[PDB]
């Protein structure tokens, strides 16, 4: 939001787990203790589409994420052209 | 897997969870792998990343078809046999209205058996046997009685060659992995040996045991069990023993022959089913060629070969893989043997080739429609197996740079092409009829589209069709009539009890509907044809070759980025279809009864089923409620307490379920799961429930679950509509 | 373009990629390294060969340009290389900036995860009207 | 010379599509097509605004004088003009208010020629409003008049045959 | 000032159809009985109380907007 939707979990371990999403998710950015303490639910997100490929694997444990944005640009979708 | 591979245990794999795909059913239970299972059943991307096998199961799996449609056949023989009227519709054909299926009068059961001929209770036919089985240089109930046992002969045998592959230990690569012959054989001595093998069987036999059958007798006072042998005395009537020829070259003498042929084309006055003196020499005058021509030929070079400047490199090579595929072999033969089913479904109503067809009206169009839905039913799948190509079935990318790797070049393009083709059609395809109500509702004459007010004037005629019944004046022989009857030019004459084919007239409202074809042919093959393109990479999902060519829809981004993948462009690629041929149904009746079908009686003064009603009637698209629909259909729903009455009596269900469809078309998912817990709570209050994880339908499973039922719904419907307006006048 | 001519990624034809919008707007392209003359796969549906150069392919749309990737790292190589171009030059330095390869750590940049309160009953729904002075503009 | 051009995918680079075949780029054709609008703005749009206007002018006439409403005419006020001098005017402002979608607000004069031009980046836009409306003002007299030596033309037609 | 002599179930009105699509079966029944161009009658019961609170004379009658309106602004 502009783009918010909530894949978080509590592992955010990434080791067969989730990698999969166009750019999106630039993290591993260990917060001071989290088992294989790598942590939170995003980088800068202003770059790419609306997927859920976000969780299909690796845990959110309560939601995961779709299309919830709104305000989206075009870059935001395949067309702008 | 595991239990026990490999080398020890004979002991089967019954009992322990699972097997597809590999946390696989996992220990934790569920249900959506019991529709798993089932669909995707036959499949490969598992049972072994190594072809092998593979093409070693499916010339088996495939056996047990040929067994069962040999299973199939027998219950006809058996039951166009012993529950007779077969027998006594013969002698007594005009006359008799034919059956083989009987029920049992349990429960409500008997309104379902009612009066077909020669004197018996009884459910009607529109399936002709009874016809192909004019045939029988022979006749005689327990005789059908043996080419039935004959059938399942062929089968146990024909069925005992799939044990006698993939379970015994199977044949390899090569066997099909050189397949430098196998057309090589196919076409030449079977496509060939049978038409020919078929000639020695239709005249030795046949024709003789129904040339002096279009006449009277009954039956044994013919045609006896053997008498066909060397007797070549009875073969007296019906031409020469040779005489003085010697295998047919030439220093032969005819002051007054031909040998039998002497090539017809027209119809028997007494058995309108076209002449059989012909059907001889033009299966012989095939099987020829297959004779000569199954003999090419070792299988590149003639592919590897001719290419050109913009033409197909890759035309050179088109295909190793060609020998690697199947998926791609299927599909390629589906638009083929598929399209070329549906090329029967003409040369038959315009063309009969058994004896009482046409007379016989609704033994040949349920024909006509069943022939119909599979040079359709079998092409929207010639394209779903190419897009399964499309997406996997090689190893890698070894295939490159070719007539392929060249169409899609073009891809945003072909098919750019092809969509203005269809609003262009539509428009002149369509609102053409739309015109009409507007106009005609609004009332104007003036200005229509008739077949008389918009510029065409009292004739059709000059185009092909009048240079076709016309054209034994060429190059051609001759032989009174044309090869078609309903074609422009002469005669008439044709049966004695009611009619068969004539002419058959055009210009408008034929014009266009001819046209709508088109357009719905068209807008059918856009969706397929960017469906199977756009296969596995594009401008909204390239990361789009990852799963498989179903896939749900990639994910609420992009804007929509659902319907996309293929099994779904073969899912709305479907749904017109079932238009595309339901429509060109609803076309050939409409014509076959408004003109042609009606009938004779003194100074020949023609009756239609409908003194043309079509006319300036079907031009309005409510003519087409107003005259078919709501006119025909009178019959489906006064169809109760009779003896077809199954057909009313489906006509609600089915013409019900269909109208289920749209429930598992038009909905969500995650729906009928917040449902099914409010459900599964209710359910473990009593502890009732939670074993085997119960799960709502698997996104497209639902949409599998549309679809095959709107078709199924949707298609019924009007097989009962019809057999209940051809049964009964008509 | 052709007086300057100084390409590396071959191909030939093809009516998929860049069009109108990658000039009047924005640009996108990606870059590598490689072995042996091999030939490679292709988004927008075609396919080509390698070899050398820059290995600087240009592509209409980012999600587009990674997918080099999704298939091309199951063909070896570290290294492949993806920026943004503009119609005129800079800020957005996208496969540049910092470390690189989406699971190590340097720094942490954005992200956060959490909003105001944690995933925890959030049956409490939206609360305060929108107005212009209590934190939620986040 | 050779097998067809230097052999190319557009002008140059093969990573923006067209597929220079035929039928796009043969010498055959793109010169029927370049004292107008395409490959380059001759003089300014002012004067190509009639040759289009009029030429798509008297067209739509046998459209709705042949196959009018209620058709083939015996009135002196059709065989031409009619009404569809209307559709000229339906569209001779279906294009000013899309040149709403040009402003750019100028004056140079440039139709007159300097130094052999390019307009250069003479592609995207690169003609404002201030020009847009001297050729949908050249439209309404190529439309509206167009329709006329359709119309002013008896008629010796061709028939049938 | 007819369907208040005796209603008897022959297509009372509502308004004078106008379209110059129409055919000139304009004069066909589209052209109904006691008014002159073409109209399509009172489904709508407002024509049984208009009439049901009294309301009647044609000299009577012509109020309707004037009122309503000069309320409705
Ligand atoms: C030569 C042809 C033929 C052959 C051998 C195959 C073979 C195959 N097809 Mg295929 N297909 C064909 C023609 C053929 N197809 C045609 C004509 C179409 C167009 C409709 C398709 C559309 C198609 C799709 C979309 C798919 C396949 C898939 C497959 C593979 C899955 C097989 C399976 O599990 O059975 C599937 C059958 C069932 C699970 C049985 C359910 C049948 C239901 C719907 C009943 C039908 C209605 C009927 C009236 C009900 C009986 C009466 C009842 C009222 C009592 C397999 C390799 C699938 C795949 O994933 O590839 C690997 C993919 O699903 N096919
Ligand atoms: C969505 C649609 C809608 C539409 C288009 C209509 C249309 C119609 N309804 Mg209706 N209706 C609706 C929703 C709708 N209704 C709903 C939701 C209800 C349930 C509440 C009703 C209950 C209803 C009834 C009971 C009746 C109608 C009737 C009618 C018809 C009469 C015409 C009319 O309404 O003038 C409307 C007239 C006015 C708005 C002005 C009168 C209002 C008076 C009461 C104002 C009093 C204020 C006054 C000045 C205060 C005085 C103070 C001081 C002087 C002391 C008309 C067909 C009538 C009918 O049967 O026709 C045959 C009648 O039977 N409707
Ligand atoms: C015309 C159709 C037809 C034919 C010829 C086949 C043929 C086959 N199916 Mg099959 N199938 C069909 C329709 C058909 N199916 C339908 C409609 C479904 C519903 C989805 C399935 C679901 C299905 C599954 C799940 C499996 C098969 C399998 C098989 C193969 C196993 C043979 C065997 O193990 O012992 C033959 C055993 C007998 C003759 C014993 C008697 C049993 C009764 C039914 C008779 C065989 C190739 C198995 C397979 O993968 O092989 C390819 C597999 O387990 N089928
Ligand atoms: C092609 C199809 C197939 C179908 C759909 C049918 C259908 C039918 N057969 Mg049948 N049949 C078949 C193949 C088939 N048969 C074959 C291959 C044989 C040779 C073994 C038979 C030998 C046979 C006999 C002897 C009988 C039937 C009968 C029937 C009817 C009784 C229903 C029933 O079987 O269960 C209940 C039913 C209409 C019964 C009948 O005709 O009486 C009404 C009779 O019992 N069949
Ligand atoms: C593929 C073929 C089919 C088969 C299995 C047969 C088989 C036979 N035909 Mg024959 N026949 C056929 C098609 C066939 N025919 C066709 C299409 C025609 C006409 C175009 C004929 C015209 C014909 C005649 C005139 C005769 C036979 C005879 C025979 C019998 C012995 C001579 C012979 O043809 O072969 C075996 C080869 C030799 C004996 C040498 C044998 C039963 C003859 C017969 O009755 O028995 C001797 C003789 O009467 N046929
Ligand atoms: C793309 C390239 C190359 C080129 C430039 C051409 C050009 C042509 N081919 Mg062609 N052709 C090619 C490769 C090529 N072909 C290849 C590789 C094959 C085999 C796959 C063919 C098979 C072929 C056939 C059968 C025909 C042509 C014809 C033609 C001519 C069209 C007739 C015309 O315009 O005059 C007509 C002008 C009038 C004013 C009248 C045109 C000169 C046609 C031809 O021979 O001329 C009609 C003929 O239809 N070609
Ligand atoms: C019969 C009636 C009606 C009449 C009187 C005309 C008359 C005319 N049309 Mg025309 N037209 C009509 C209906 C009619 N049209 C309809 C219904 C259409 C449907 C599109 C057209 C589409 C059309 C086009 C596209 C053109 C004309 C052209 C012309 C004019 C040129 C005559 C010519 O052949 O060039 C003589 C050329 C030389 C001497 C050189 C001519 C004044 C134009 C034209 O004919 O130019 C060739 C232009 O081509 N018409
Ligand atoms: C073994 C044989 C044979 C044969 C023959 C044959 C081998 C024949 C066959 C034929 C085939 C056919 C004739 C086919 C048929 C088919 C059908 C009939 C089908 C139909 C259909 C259709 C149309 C489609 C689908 C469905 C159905 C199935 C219905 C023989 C051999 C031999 C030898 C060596 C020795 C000497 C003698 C001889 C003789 C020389
Ligand atoms: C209600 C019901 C039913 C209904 C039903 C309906 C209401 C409908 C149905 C339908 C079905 C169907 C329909 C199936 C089928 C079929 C068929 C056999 C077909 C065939 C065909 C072909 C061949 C192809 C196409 C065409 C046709 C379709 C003809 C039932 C109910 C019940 C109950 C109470 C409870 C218990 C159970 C029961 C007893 C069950
Ligand atoms: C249905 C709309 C009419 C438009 C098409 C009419 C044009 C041709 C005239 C009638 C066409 C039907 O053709 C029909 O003509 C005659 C009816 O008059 C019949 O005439 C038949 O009956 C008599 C008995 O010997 C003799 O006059 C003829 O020898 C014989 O052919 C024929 O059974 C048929 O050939
Ligand atoms: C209605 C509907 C459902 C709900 C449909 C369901 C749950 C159908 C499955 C019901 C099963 C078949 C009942 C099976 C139970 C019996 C087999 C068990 C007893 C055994 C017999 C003896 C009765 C979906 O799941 C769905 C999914 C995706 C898109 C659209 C829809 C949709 O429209
Ligand atoms: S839950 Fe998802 S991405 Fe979140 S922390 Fe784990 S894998 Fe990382
Ligand atoms: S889930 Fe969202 S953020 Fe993640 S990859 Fe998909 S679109 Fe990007």
């Amino acid at each position: 939001m502009s783009h918010s939707v909530k894949i978080y979990d509590t592992c955010i371990g990434c080791t067969q787990c989730v990698r999969a999403c166009p750019t999106d998710v630039l993290e591993m950015i260990p917060w001071g203790g989290c088992k294989a303490k790598q942590i939170a639910s995003a980088p800068r997100t202003e770059d790419c589409v609306g997927c859920k490929r976000c969780e299909s694997a690796c845990p959110t444990d309560f939601l995961s994420v779709r299309v919830y944005l709104w305000h989206e640009t075009t870059r935001s979708m395949g067309l702008a052209y | 897997l595991v239990d026990r591979d490999p080398i020890k245990t004979s002991f089967e794999q019954w009992a322990k969870p699972g097997h597809f795909s590999r946390t696989i059913a996992k220990g934790p239970d569920t249900t959506t792998w019991i529709w798993n299972l089932h669909a995707d059943a036959h499949d490969f991307d598992s049972h072994t990343s190594d072809l092998e096998e593979i093409s070693r199961k499916v010339f088996s799996a495939h056996f047990g078809q040929l067994s069962i449609i040999f299973l199939w056949l027998s219950g006809m023989y058996f039951h166009g046999a012993r529950f007779s009227n077969y027998e006594a519709w013969l002698n007594d054909p005009t006359h008799i209205g034919p059956s083989a299926q009987v029920v049992w009068p349990i429960v409500g059961q008997e309104i379902l058996n009612g009066d077909v001929g020669g004197g018996f209770r009884g459910i009607q036919i529109t399936s002709g046997f009874f016809q192909i089985w004019r045939a029988s240089g022979i006749t005689s109930e327990l005789q059908l009685y043996c080419t039935a046992i004959g059938a399942l002969v062929f089968a146990g045998l024909m069925l005992f060659a799939g044990w006698f592959h993939y379970h015994k230990a199977a044949p390899k690569l090569a066997w099909f992995q050189d397949v430098e012959s196998m057309l090589n054989h196919h076409l030449a001595g079977l496509l060939g040996l049978g038409s020919l093998s078929w000639a020695r069987h239709q005249v030795h036999v046949s024709l003789p045991i129904n040339q002096f059958l279009n006449a009277g007798v009954d039956p044994k006072e013919i045609p006896l069990p053997h008498e066909f042998i060397l007797n070549r005395d009875l073969l007296a009537q019906l031409y020469p023993s040779f005489a003085e020829g010697a295998t047919p070259f030439f220093t032969l003498n005819w002051s007054k022959y031909a040998d039998f042929l002497t090539f017809r084309g027209g119809l028997d006055p007494l058995t309108g089913g076209l002449w059989l003196t012909d059907i001889a020499h033009h299966h012989l005058a095939i099987a020829i060629l297959f004779l000569i021509a199954g003999h090419m030929y070792r299988i590149k070079d003639i592919l590897e070969a001719h290419k050109g400047p913009f033409t197909g490199q890759g035309h050179k090579g088109l295909y190793e893989i060609l020998t690697t595929s199947w998926h791609a072999q299927l599909s390629i033969n589906l638009a083929m043997l598929g399209s070329l089913t549906i090329v029967v479904a003409q040369h038959m109503y315009s063309m009969p080739p058994y004896p009482y067809l046409a007379t016989d009206y609704a033994t040949q169009l349920s024909l006509f429609t069943h022939h119909m839905w599979i040079g359709g039913f079998l092409i929207v799948g010639a394209a779903a197996h190419a897009a399964i190509f499309m997406v996997r079935d090689y190893d890698p990318t070894t295939r490159y740079n070719d007539l392929l790797d060249r169409v899609l070049r073009h891809r945003d393009a072909i098919i750019s092409h092809l969509n203005w083709v269809c609003i262009f059609l539509g428009f002149h395809s369509f609102g053409l009829y739309i015109h009409n109500d507007t106009m005609s509702a609004l009332g104007r004459p003036q200005d229509m589209f008739s077949d008389t007010a918009i510029q065409l004037q009292p004739v059709f005629a000059q185009w092909i069709q009048n240079t076709h019944a016309l054209a034994p004046g060429t190059t051609a022989p001759g032989a009174t009539a044309s090869t078609s009857l309903t074609w422009g030019g002469g005669d008439l004459v044709a049966v004695g009890n009611k009619v068969a084919l004539l002419p058959i007239p055009l210009g408008t409202a034929d014009f266009l509907v001819h046209h709508i074809h088109a357009f719905t042919i068209h807008v059918t093959v856009l969706i397929l044809l960017k469906g199977v393109l756009f296969a596995r990479s594009s401008r909204l999902i390239p990361d789009k070759a990852n799963l498989g060519f179903r896939f749900p829809c990639d994910g609420p981004g992009r804007g929509g980025t659902c319907q996309v993948s293929a099994w779904d462009h073969v899912f709305l690629g479907l749904f017109w279809m079932y238009n595309s041929i339901s429509v060109v149904i609803f076309h050939f009746s409409w014509k076959m009864q408004s003109d042609v079908w009606g009938t004779i009686n003194d100074q020949g003064v023609v009756t239609h089923i409908t003194a043309g009603n079509f006319a300036q009637s079907s031009i309005t698209i409510n003519g087409w409620l107003r005259d078919f629909l709501w006119a025909q259909a009178s019959q489906v729903i006064q169809s109760y307490g009779s003896s077809l009455s199954a057909y009313g009596l489906f006509f609600l269900g089915a013409h019900f379920v269909w109208a289920f469809s749209l429930m598992f078309l038009f909905s969500g998912r995650g729906y009928w799961q917040e449902l099914i817990e409010s459900i599964v709570w209710a359910h473990n209050k009593l502890k009732v429930a939670p074993a085997t994880q119960p799960r709502a339908l698997s996104i497209v499973q639902g949409r599998a679950v549309g679809v095959t039922h709107y078709l199924l719904g949707g298609i019924a419907t009007t097989w009962a509509f019809f057999l209940a307006r051809i049964i009964a006048v008509g | 373009e052709l007086d300057p001519n100084t390409p590396s990624p071959i191909f030939a034809g093809s009516t998929g990629g860049l069009l109108r919008k990658a000039q009047v707007e924005e640009f996108y392209v990606i870059t590598w390294e490689s072995p042996k003359e091999q030939i490679f796969e292709m988004p927008t549906g075609g396919a080509a060969i390698m070899r050398e150069g820059p290995n600087l392919l240009k592509l209409a749309r980012k999600e587009q340009c990674l997918a080099l990737g999704t298939r091309l790292r199951s063909k070896y190589k570290i290294k492949y290389q993806f920026y943004r171009v503009f119609p005129s030059g800079e800020v957005q330095y996208l496969h540049p900036k910092d470390g690189v390869y989406p699971e190590k750590v340097n720094p942490g940049r954005q992200g956060v995860g959490l909003n105001m309160r944690s995933i925890g009953k959030n049956v409490s729904p939206i609360e305060v009207k929108f107005t212009g002075k209590q934190p939620y503009d986040l | 010379k050779p097998t067809y051009q230097v052999i190319q995918p557009l002008n140059g680079d093969p990573f923006i599509g067209g597929l220079e075949t035929p039928v796009t780029s043969s010498p055959l054709i793109a010169w029927y097509l370049s004292n107008l609008p395409a490959y380059r703005t001759a003089v300014n749009p002012l004067l190509r605004g009639v040759e289009v206007g009029l030429a798509h002018g008297f067209l739509l006439v046998g459209p709705f004088v042949k196959a009018g409403p209620l058709r083939n005419t015996e009135y002196a006020g059709a065989a031409g003009s009619l009404a569809a001098a209307g559709l000229v005017v339906i569209l001779s402002m279906c294009l000013t208010m899309y040149g709403i979608a040009s402003f750019k607000e100028g004056e140079p004069s440039i139709a007159p020629a300097l130094t052999l031009t390019g307009r250069k980046k003479q592609p995207d836009q690169l003609q404002s409003a201030d020009g847009w409306a001297k050729f949908t003002g050249g439209f309404f007299f190529g439309g509206v008049s167009g329709v006329t030596w359709a119309c002013f033309l008896m008629y010796v037609l061709d028939l049938p045959y | 000032e007819a369907w208040v002599q005796d209603p008897f179930h022959v297509r009372p009105i509502a308004h004078a159809i106008w379209d110059p699509h129409f055919g000139q079966p304009a004069v066909e029944a589209f052209t109904r009985g006691g008014a002159l161009g073409p109209v399509n009658n009172a489904y709508s019961g407002v024509y049984q109380w208009w009439y049901t609170i009294g309301l009647r004379t044609n000299e009577d009658l012509y109020t309707g907007a004037i009122f309503l309106l000069f309320l409705s602004f």
